[PDB]
């Protein structure tokens, strides 16, 4: 590839699993460095962006969190990482990030 | 690189002579078409009536 | 009358620069020389940023 | 390779045509004998180790004579004509990665369930035009399809400008954009391939696909963005794997099964037939009735492959040769 | 509704022992080849005809 | 590049008649020549409807 | 049909299921394939899109869920899929995959 | 980040504070003191005066 994606991974992943997986044996773990893995966690960030649908809320995901600083008494803490996707039909989509890549 | 050639297990042959392994496959199959043809033998075009 | 899009597509209207707007989020243009007045509302299509208002002459 | 028969099948290549059985000097040598009555037909071949003659065929127990040229056995390889369905948008759309799926079938298995997919992938910009729009996708194409580390040749990629629709141009992992020049592009072609042969061990096979395209979102809403239309096929695979394995089969009848089964105590079989040459055939089919009780028929068949050469010469003398010793009134190709 | 089949085979077939040199193969419903070590081919045609 | 306002004034942008918005609501008209425009927007200014949009002039 | 439509979908189960069930025997069980499930899938989704009177937060759902890594402490997983409907007085159509399809 | 809506119930940017002037009584505030970027790097700020 000369551009990654989520959709050209899933699909890759599912065309496989439909021809060749049970729907209970699609748990695909991917091994790469972590460059990779941010570019998954980019890749995962705008499809969820493009889920207009629904209304993300720090309360469940948690992305900006409070922490006991002496600057404020309500001192905030940012920050997320998307480390996996759950794709239809039974995909599951993990990361084991080897430092060999 | 050490620990992933150890991620995987050994065999011990018995000898430096190539070996081969027989490989199974699938059985079910459709077979393709190459032409049809007209109760005059002629060709059937694409462009062409029932 | 009822609302117009979900707050989740609503929630992605910002006021920013042109070049960083993407997809999935609408601009508003304020004015400078009147307060409360809009400029123009836009949508990227195809990389270029296009407005939604229809021009309206005399 | 292995066939179906009507109990038996024989074959003989027609390298040759002579008019005596005293002119049978060379290998492959043939001439059709018949008597004057025409009452029974064969065949005088010069093997290797010397000569031969076909089966006699009862010229009133014959069923189907036909000739077939070659054309008929060359595979007309699929071509899939690939382009932007000007319904979406007639241009790429600036943000938009275009993913191309190709699926196939009869992948190393046999089977359907053998599935495999590769794919093209093009995040497209402002400033592309169709044109570029298809050069990297070929590109994207060529590296994954046509590279020299898959084990085999999928497809073969090519493209087409408007300036000359009839010329197609290949595009392999090695090509470059700097060898693509023109701007005016407006398909993109994807072959078949024809797949490795071995005589006896692999047979001309094949491995068809699909162009099954991704969706895109051009007004905020998913839609495929391009079609894949057929087209009259271009190239061929000639007859010349086809034969070879035919005579390989065809001499375990009147000759050796063992073909290598014990390899230093075996009988070495020498064909005939250049794999790299194109053939054209004649099938007779008959059969052997006999007597008061015996009224079954044994139905049989034997072939002749003579070489091509353009023209259906080494055939039509052939077939005339048989048509004024049996009588019988074959059509030349 | 009504069915028929058939498969002619001839007589030399009777007590007939295969060399495997290749690994002989059953088909199965699933679509699948299972390798078998039966040596006789009429064990391989009786599969095939059910 | 912040929302142009918060949720609690956009969740209040709303579609349908003029005569029923109050005025903590924004009007949308959507265009009905065009399949994606937008032909106006609204608020309730002192009892009487009137575009945000800046009007355009040659 | 060219567009599987979810609107025609549970008209004509609701129609049906008034004229001939009663409303403790409008369940729907449908045997489909997995793209058929996707598909269907697809239009839930659209559907939902469309009560815009009401709003979807992921703590109720679970769309974007919390998992544990070692890339992060904020670390996501994102997926979901519709898999049934419940339209007026009784209908609830459920879903059935098969490899038969 | 218009992918997520940030909530006060988990900021707590407009706290409930005790007061003798009503009954539901609001303070509001925050900052944001550190920083959370992928794979492990945190970001945190100790203020020093000799700054």
């Amino acid at each position: 590839y000369n551009t990654f994606s989520l959709k050209l991974l899933e699909d890759a992943l599912y065309e496989l699993s439909a021809s060749k997986l049970a729907m209970d044996d699609r748990l695909f773990v991917i091994k790469t460095g972590e460059r990779g893995a941010i570019q998954f966690h980019k890749e995962v960030l705008k499809t969820v962006s493009g889920w207009t649908t629904f209304v993300l809320d720090n309360n469940s995901t948690r992305v900006v969190e409070k922490v006991q600083s002496r600057l404020h008494s309500n001192a905030l803490s940012a920050g997320f990482q998307f480390v996996e996707y759950k794709a239809p039909n039974g995909v599951r989509v993990r990361l084991d990030v080897d430092p060999f890549y | 690189l050490d620990t992933f050639l150890n991620s995987f297990p050994t065999r011990e042959f018995e000898d430096d002579n190539e070996y081969y392994w027989d490989v199974i496959g699938s059985s079910r199959r459709n077979i393709p078409l190459v032409e049809a043809r007209d109760e005059n033998g002629v060709v059937v075009a694409a462009n062409a009536a029932n | 009358m009822k609302r117009v899009l979900n707050l989740g597509n609503l929630s992605r209207i910002v006021e920013g620069d042109p070049n960083e707007i993407t997809d999935d989020e609408i601009l508003v243009i304020k004015d400078k020389i009147i307060e409360g007045k809009i400029i123009d509302i836009q949508k990227r299509v195809d990389g270029k940023l296009v407005s939604l208002i229809t021009e309206k002459y005399t | 390779m292995v066939i179906s028969i009507n109990q038996v099948r024989q074959l003989y290549v027609a390298k040759a045509l002579k008019a005596n059985t005293a002119a049978l000097t060379t290998a492959g040598d043939i001439v059709p004998k018949a008597d004057t009555a025409k009452t029974t037909l064969y065949f005088q071949s010069m093997s290797p180790a010397g000569i031969v003659a076909s089966d006699k065929i009862n010229l009133k127990h014959v069923l189907y004579a036909k000739a077939t040229p070659s054309e008929a056995l060359a595979h007309k390889l699929v071509r899939y004509s690939v382009t932007l369905d000007a319904d979406v948008s007639a241009t790429p759309v600036a943000g938009q990665n275009y993913i191309l799926r190709l699926a196939f079938r009869q992948y190393i298995g046999l089977s359907e369930e053998d599935q495999y997919f590769k794919y093209g992938e093009v995040i497209a910009r402002s400033g592309m035009t169709a044109s570029d729009f298809y050069k990297k996708m070929a590109i994207s194409l060529a590296k994954n399809l046509e590279n020299k580390t898959e084990s085999t040749p999928l497809v073969n990629i090519y493209l087409i400008s408007a300036a000359a629709a009839s010329t197609d141009v290949p595009v392999t992992s090695a090509t470059k954009e700097s060898d693509l020049t023109a701007t005016d592009y407006n398909q993109i072609i994807i072959e078949e391939t024809e797949q490795p042969w071995v005589l006896g061990m692999m047979p001309q096979a094949f491995i068809p696909f699909t162009p099954q395209f991704l969706t895109i979102t051009v007004d905020g809403e998913d839609r495929l963005w391009g079609v894949a239309t057929v087209v009259t096929p271009t190239k061929t695979v000639p007859d010349g794997h086809l034969i070879a394995d035919l005579e390989y089969f065809c001499m375990g009848a009147r000759g050796d099964i063992y073909r290598g089964m014990g390899y230093p105590n075996i009988i070495k079989t020498t064909y005939l037939v250049d794999p790299g040459a194109v053939y054209d055939v004649l099938d007779i089919h008959y059969f052997y009735t006999g007597s008061n009780e015996s009224v079954q028929k044994s139905e049989k068949t034997i072939t002749l492959v003579a070489v091509d050469d353009g023209s259906h010469t080494a055939m039509n003398a052939l077939i005339g040769a048989i048509n004024t010793a049996s009588g019988l009134t074959i059509a030349t190709l | 509704t009504t069915i028929r089949i058939q498969h002619k085979v001839a007589g030399n077939k009777l007590n007939k022992k295969l060399a495997m040199g290749i690994p002989m193969v059953r088909n199965l419903e699933s679509g699948k080849q299972v390798k078998d070590t039966a040596n006789m081919w009429m064990h391989y045609v009786d599969w095939e005809v059910e």
